[PDB]
C-alpha cells in the first residue's frame, strides 16, 4: 500500500483499527467515539510514515507536530501521547539513528542484560536511548550470538542466519537503511539431482513437488476438519499425519486396482457362462442337423407327418443357428470390452521409489526450515506464525549478517567472555553472578534493578542447568521451556579457488539415498561474491552429523559435488568450516519450533516477566524484576532475527514503563 | 473445507490405519494378497475360457440348412392345413414358428386358420395335448 497506510503495514499494524496494545494505553480513545479513533490512527500512521521516510535521523515530537496539519495538530497532547508511545515501544527511533537531542546527562535505573544477541542489543540500545544505564554480559568473545559470519580473506559466509525473509513489514527493512547490508535477492529456482548425479527432469520435479504441497494441505484437513490431533493420549505430529496420509494414499491405489480386477473377473464370468451356453448350442445344433439330414434323406413322395418332420426340424434348426450367431455377436463385445479393461488399468503405484526419494527431499527442505524432524512439529500449530509472514523476495546479506549486531553493539557497555552462572532476583533488586570464560576462577557480581534474559531456549532447557535462578523459576515457566521445541540445523562452508557450478543458479538440491538421511547435504547455496558453496545438513541428520569429523563431512560433500559436475571439475576446497550448533554451549541448538504438545501460547509464557515474592512477609507486592526476550519469546515472529529484534524492542518498552513510568497513558 | 482433489481420507480410514502401530502394514498387505488372489483367478478363467473357445472351433456354418425363400400365397392346400394342425401339436400358439414350417404363410392367416378351422380340426384338443407337456 501507499502513504500513511503503507507505514501502518510496514509497521505490522492495521491502518484502520486500534490494536490491543493501543487500547491499553489509550483507553479513553478506543472507548471513545469513532471520530477521535480515526484521528488517533491517522496521527499514528502519519508519525510512522515520517520515521519510515527517514530512519537515519531521530524523529522528535517537535518535527512530528511541525509536519502534521490540522484538524490533527489541533490536539497537541494527543500528538505527544502518540509520539511518545511509539518511541517507547520502538515503533520509531529504533536501531541506529542520528540522535538530535544528545543523551540525558544523568541516567536513571540500572539493567543487566544477559546475552549480546540481537534481541539483547536491540533492547540495550533502547534502554540507553531511554536514559537507563545498561550493561550486557556475553559468554562469547563477540556479539551477534546466532548471527555468526565467517571471514577469511575475501571469503565471507554466514554460519547462522543469512536470509531476510521479505521486506513487507519487516523491521530489518528499516535497519538495512541504517546499515549497509548488501542485500541480494535470492532466485528461488532450485534444480534437484538424484543420488546418482543425474538431474531430475522437469516432468518428475513438478509431479512430486505438487504432491508434496498436496500432502501438506492434506495434513491440515486431518487436523482441522477431522480433528486428528491426539492419538493414544499423545499429541499428533506433522510426521505421523503425513505417514497416515501417505498410507491412505497408497491404500486407495490398491483399493482401486482391486475393484478393477474384480471387474475383469466378473466380465470373464459373463463370458464363461456364455461360452458354455454357446458350446452346448454347438452340440444340440450339430445333432439336430443330423436328424434333419436323416428326415430329409427319406425321399418323396412322403406322407404329411414325415413331410412335417423335415420342415419342422428345418425351422427348429434355423432358429438355433440364429441363436448362436447372436451369442457370437455378444461374445465379440465381451471379448473386446475385456480388452479395453486389461489395456486401461488404474495406477500401478502411489509413488515409485525414485519419486518417494525426491519427495523425501521436499521433506528435508521442510525439516531444514523448521530446524527439526517432522516427527516433532505440532500438527495443529507448526505453522501458526504463517499469517504474519512478510512480503517480497527473500534476500541474503552478501557482506555477512554480522554487520548488524556489530552496528548495534556500537556504544554499549558489553562485557565479553562473561558467562552468567547465577541470576538472583529479590524484592529489592537483583544480582547476577558471572565468571570469566577464559579463567573461571575469576568471579563477577552485578547488581541491578532489573535483569533482561536473552539466554537461548537451548540454554534454558539445559540439564543440569548452566544458569541458576534464585529463586527457581515458577513451574508455569519451566514447563513452557520443556514443552517448547528447540531445534537444530547446520551448515558446511566450502571455499573454492574457482566457480565450478552454475552461476545463474543460487541454490541446488541433492537427493539422498534414504529417508533416514534426507538431511545430509541435501541443498547447496551459491550466494556470495567469492567462490563459496554452502551445504546444509537438516533433519534427523544434523543431530548425528555433529558426531563426525569435519574432513569426513567435507569428503561426503566433494563426493556429492563430483557426482554432479565431474571429478576433474571439483578441486579440493581452500578453506572449510562446519557448524555444530546443538553442541555449542551458548546456543545448545539452532532455533525454536512448535513442538507437538506446545502451542503458540508457550511463546507468550516465555515473555511474561518474573516477580519475586516480598522481602519481609506482609510487605506489599513488588515490581517485576526478571524479564525475558529472544527469538523464543515472540509468538508471531519466532525463530528469526527480526523476531528476536522485535522481542528486544518489546521488553525495553515494558521495562521502561516499569522503572521510568509511562506519562502517555492519561 | 474438503481434501485436495484425488486425495482420499475418511474418518473410518484414518481411525483404521491409526488403531495400532502396525495396522497400517496389515491393512496394506491384505490388499496386496487380495490383489494377487484375483490376478491368479483371472489367469485361470482365461485358460478355461480359451478351452471352451477351442471347442467352438469351426462354428456352425457347416450345419446351416439351405434357405427356402418361397413367396407367401394365402391359398390353403390340404397338406398346408395338415402341416398347420401338426404345428399346433408341436408348438402350441407359436404362430410364428408354425408359419415358418408351412413356409409360405405369414403369421396371421395362421391365426385366421386357427379360428376358422378350430372346430373342424379340434385345435382346442390339439392345444390341450401340446399343453400337457
Ligand atoms: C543455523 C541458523 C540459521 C538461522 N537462519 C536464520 C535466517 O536465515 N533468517 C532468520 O531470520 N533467522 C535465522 N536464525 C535465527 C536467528 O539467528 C536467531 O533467532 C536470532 O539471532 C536470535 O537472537 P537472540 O538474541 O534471541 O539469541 P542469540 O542470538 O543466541 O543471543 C543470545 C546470547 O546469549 C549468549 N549466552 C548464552 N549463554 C550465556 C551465559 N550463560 N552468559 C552470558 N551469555 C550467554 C550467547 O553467547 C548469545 O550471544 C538462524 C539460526 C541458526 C542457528
Amino acid at each position: 500500500p501507499s502513504g500513511v497506510e503503507g507505514a501502518a503495514f510496514q509497521s505490522r499494524l492495521p491502518h484502520d483499527r486500534m490494536t490491543s496494545q493501543e487500547a491499553a494505553c489509550f483507553p479513553d480513545i478506543i472507548s471513545g467515539p469513532q471520530q477521535t479513533q480515526k484521528v488517533f490512527l491517522f496521527i499514528r500512521n502519519r508519525t510512522l510514515q515520517l520515521w519510515l521516510d527517514n530512519p537515519k535521523i531521530q524523529l522528535t515530537f517537535e518535527a512530528t507536530l511541525q509536519q502534521l496539519e490540522a484538524p490533527y495538530n489541533s490536539d497537541t497532547v494527543l500528538v505527544h501521547r502518540v509520539h511518545s508511545y511509539l518511541e517507547r515501544h520502538g515503533l520509531i527511533n529504533f536501531g541506529i539513528y542520528k540522535r538530535i537531542k544528545p543523551l540525558p546527562t544523568k541516567k536513571t535505573g540500572k539493567v543487566i542484560i544477559i546475552g549480546s544477541g540481537v534481541s539483547g542489543l536491540a533492547a540495550a540500545r533502547q534502554l540507553q536511548s531511554f536514559g537507563m544505564d545498561v550493561t550486557l554480559l556475553e559468554a562469547r568473545d563477540r556479539v551477534g550470538g546466532r548471527v555468526a559470519t565467517f571471514r577469511k580473506g575475501n571469503y565471507v559466509a554466514d554460519l547462522g542466519a543469512m536470509v531476510v525473509t521479505g521486506l513487507g513489514g519487516n523491521p530489518m527493512a528499516v535497519v538495512s537503511k541504517q546499515v549497509n547490508m548488501e542485500l541480494a535477492k535470492i532466485k528461488q529456482k532450485c534444480p534437484l539431482y538424484e543420488a546418482n548425479g543425474q538431474a531430475v527432469p522437469k516432468e518428475k520435479d513438478e509431479m512430486v513437488e505438487q504432491e508434496f504441497n498436496r500432502l501438506l494441505e492434506a495434513t491440515s484437513y486431518l487436523s482441522h476438519q477431522l480433528d486428528f490431533n491426539v492419538l493414544n493420549n499423545k499429541p499428533v505430529s506433522l510426521g505421523q499425519a503425513l505417514e497416515v496420509v501417505i498410507q491412505l494414499q497408497e491404500k486407495h491405489v490398491k483399493d482401486e486396482q482391486i475393484e478393477h480386477w474384480k471387474k475383469i473377473v466378473k466380465t470373464q464370468e459373463e463370458l464363461k457362462e456364455l461360452l458354455n451356453k454357446m458350446v452346448n448350442l454347438k452340440e444340440k445344433i450339430k445333432e439336430l442337423h443330423q436328424q434333419y439330414k436323416e428326415a430329409s434323406e427319406v425321399k418323396p413322395p412322403r406322407d404329411i407327418t414325415a413331410e412335417f418332420l423335415v420342415k419342422s426340424k428345418h425351422r427348429d434348426l434355423t432358429a438355433l443357428c440364429k441363436e448362436y450367431d447372436e451369442l457370437a455377436e455378444t461374445q465379440g463385445k465381451l471379448e473386446e470390452k475385456l480388452q479395453e479393461l486389461e489395456a486401461n488399468p488404474p495406477s500401478d503405484v502411489y509413488l515409485s521409489s525414485r519419486d518417494r526419494q525426491i519427495l523425501d527431499w521436499h521433506f528435508a527442505n521442510l525439516e531444514f526450515a523448521n530446524a527439526t524432524p517432522l516427527s516433532t512439529l505440532s500438527l495443529k500449530h507448526w505453522d501458526q506464525d504463517d499469517d504474519f509472514e512478510f512480503t517480497g523476495s527473500h534476500l541474503t546479506v552478501r557482506n555477512g549478517y554480522s554487520c548488524v549486531p556489530v552496528a548495534l553493539a556500537e556504544g554499549l557497555d558489553i562485557k565479553l567472555n562473561t558467562a552468567v552462572r547465577q541470576v538472583r532476583y529479590t524484592a529489592s533488586g537483583c544480582e547476577v553472578i558471572a565468571v570469566n570464560t577464559r579463567s573461571t576462577s575469576q568471579t563477577f557480581i552485578y547488581k541491578c534493578d532489573a535483569v533482561l534474559c536473552t539466554l537461548p531456549l537451548g540454554v534454558l532447557k539445559q540439564q543440569p542447568p548452566a544458569v541458576q535462578f534464585v529463586p527457581p523459576l515458577p513451574e508455569w515457566k519451566t514447563s513452557a521451556v520443556q514443552r517448547m521445541g528447540f531445534g537444530n540445523l547446520n551448515k558446511v562452508v566450502l571455499c573454492f579457488d574457482r566457480v565450478f557450478w552454475d552461476p545463474s543458479v543460487n541454490l541446488f538440491g541433492h537427493v539422498g539415498s534414504t529417508t533416514a538421511s534426507r538431511g545430509e547435504l541435501f541443498l547447496f547455496w551459491n550466494l556470495y561474491k567469492a567462490p563459496i558453496l554452502l551445504a546444509l545438513v537438516a533433519g534427523e541428520a544434523a543431530g548425528i552429523m555433529e558426531n563426525i569429523s569435519d574432513d569426513v563431512i567435507v569428503g561426503r560433500c566433494l563426493a556429492i559435488l563430483k557426482g554432479i559436475f565431474g571429478s576433474s571439475a571439483v578441486p579440493q576446497p581452500k578453506e572449510t568450516v562446519v557448524s555444530r550448533w546443538r553442541a555449542d554451549p551458548w546456543a545448545r541448538g539452532s532455533y525454536s519450533y512448535v513442538a507437538a504438545g506446545s502451542s503458540g501460547n508457550d511463546y507468550d509464557l516465555m515473555a511474561q516477566p518474573i516477580t519475586p515474592g516480598p522481602s519481609i512477609p506482609g510487605a506489599p507486592q513488588p515490581i517485576p524484576r526478571l524479564f525475558f526476550a529472544g527469538e523464543h519469546t515472540i509468538r508471531n515472529y519466532p525463530a528469526t532475527v527480526h523476531g528476536a529484534l522485535l522481542s528486544g524492542l518489546r521488553e525495553a518498552g515494558r521495562i521502561a514503563d516499569q522503572f521510568l513510568g509511562a506519562m502517555y497513558t492519561l | 473445507c474438503r481434501p485436495p482433489k484425488g486425495m482420499y481420507l475418511t474418518q473410518e480410514d484414518v481411525v483404521a490405519v491409526s488403531c495400532s502401530p502396525n495396522a497400517a502394514n496389515t491393512i496394506l498387505r491384505q490388499l496386496d494378497m487380495e490383489l494377487i488372489s484375483l490376478k491368479r483367478q483371472v489367469q485361470n478363467a482365461k485358460q478355461v475360457n480359451s478351452a471352451l473357445k477351442q471347442k467352438m472351433e469351426g462354428g456352425i456354418e457347416e450345419f446351416k440348412p439351405p434357405e427356402s425363400n418361397q413367396k407367401i400365397n394365402a391359398r390353403w392346400t390340404t397338406e398346408e392345413q395338415l402341416l398347420a394342425v401338426q404345428g399346433v401339436r408341436k408348438y402350441g400358439k407359436d404362430f410364428q414358428a408354425i408359419a415358418d414350417v408351412i413356409g409360405n404363410k405369414t403369421v396371421g392367416q395362421v391365426k385366421n386358420f386357427f379360428v376358422n378351422y378350430r372346430r373342424r380340426f379340434n385345435l382346442e384338443e390339439v392345444l390341450q395335448e401340446w399343453e400337457a407337456e
